[PDB]
């Protein structure tokens, strides 16, 4: 239900 | 820090939030 | 938090979220006390009975928000953690004691208007505050009712209760490392932290210095805003040298 945060944070 | 515990948008320019004053009235 | 309001923008700059990186979801509150130091309690990383153990890399911090779901771009700061420490005495095993765990940033945050530290007390601040009567603020994204989310982040200001009712209203042995906070059945109002608010902090305004302090974490309940039970929550002041002593030596 979360918008997906920007894919620099999970790398 | 210093500054800890003072919000920019309410003690830094004197502004009181919504609530804060309930507090206040119970430090009796 | 049951029975709250929405908060203001930037009542609460201090608030933290925990969110886990795989599923993408909260996990817990948490609040900045420095630009590289989170405060939460120790039972949002490390809890056994229900084989909750999670690892540095496990986990992200957001840092500004406002909206529960929604990435606030150009507001909040997502940050990675550094290192996780937890309470040497962390009593999972019975009631929570010591429920209290820090964790240091990859990279200092910059401050801003929705970014901004809590004060830890000194123990004049504590003992000044922490009396029966008084009122505290808590802050969080956790559970609308016991048994459903909110928007935005919810306030409720609460009276910590007398030591006495506190251990009257429950059969978990409760500790110096604890107070609770809460309405009697017979005030009228009601309000409560609950789960999802975790690791959250409850927050005096001194009436001295005009600053606000964290004097509190929501740790513990039985059930959520219930007639005659109340919010227990980590006794922050009696837990500082610890912080201090992990601050000083890996900060
Ligand atoms: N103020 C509240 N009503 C409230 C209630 C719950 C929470 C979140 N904390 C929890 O859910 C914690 C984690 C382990 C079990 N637990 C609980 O609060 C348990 N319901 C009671 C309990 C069991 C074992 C030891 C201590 C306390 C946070 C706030
Ligand atoms: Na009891
Ligand atoms: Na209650």
């Amino acid at each position: 239900d979360f918008e997906e945060i920007p894919e620099e944070y999970l790398q | 820090e210093a500054d800890c515990g003072l919000r920019p948008l309410f003690e830094k320019k004197s502004l009181e939030d919504k609530t804060e004053r309930e507090l206040l009235e119970s430090y009796i | 938090i049951v029975e709250g309001s929405d908060a203001e923008i930037g009542m609460s700059p201090w608030q933290v979220m925990l969110f886990r990186k795989s599923p993408q979801e909260l996990l817990c509150g948490a609040s900045l006390i420095s630009d590289r130091w989170v405060l939460t309690a120790a039972h949002c990383l490390l809890y056994p009975p229900w084989d909750k153990n999670f690892t540095e890399n496990d986990l992200l911090v957001r840092i500004g928000k406002h909206s529960r779901t929604r990435y606030e771009r150009n507001i909040e700061k997502i940050s990675m953690l550094e290192k996780i420490y937890i309470h040497p005495r962390y009593n999972w095993r019975e009631n929570l004691d010591r429920d209290i765990a820090l964790m240091k940033l990859k990279k200092p945050v910059a401050f801003s208007d929705y970014i901004h530290p809590v004060c830890l007390p000194d123990r004049e601040t504590a003992a000044s505050l922490l009396q029966a009567g008084y009122k505290g603020r808590v802050t969080g994204w956790g559970n609308l009712k016991e048994t459903g989310q909110p928007s935005v982040l919810q306030v409720v200001n609460l009276p910590i209760v007398e030591r006495p009712v506190c251990k009257d209203s429950t059969r978990i042995r409760i500790t110096d490392n604890m107070f609770c906070a809460g309405y009697k059945p017979d005030e009228g109002k009601r309000g409560d932290s609950c789960e999802g608010d975790s690791g959250g902090p409850f927050v005096m305004k001194s009436p001295f210095n005009n600053r606000w302090y964290q004097m509190g974490i929501v740790s513990w309940g039985e059930g959520c805003d219930r007639d005659g039970k109340y919010g227990f929550y980590t006794h922050v002041f009696r837990l500082k040298k610890w912080i201090q002593k992990v601050i000083d030596q890996f900060g």
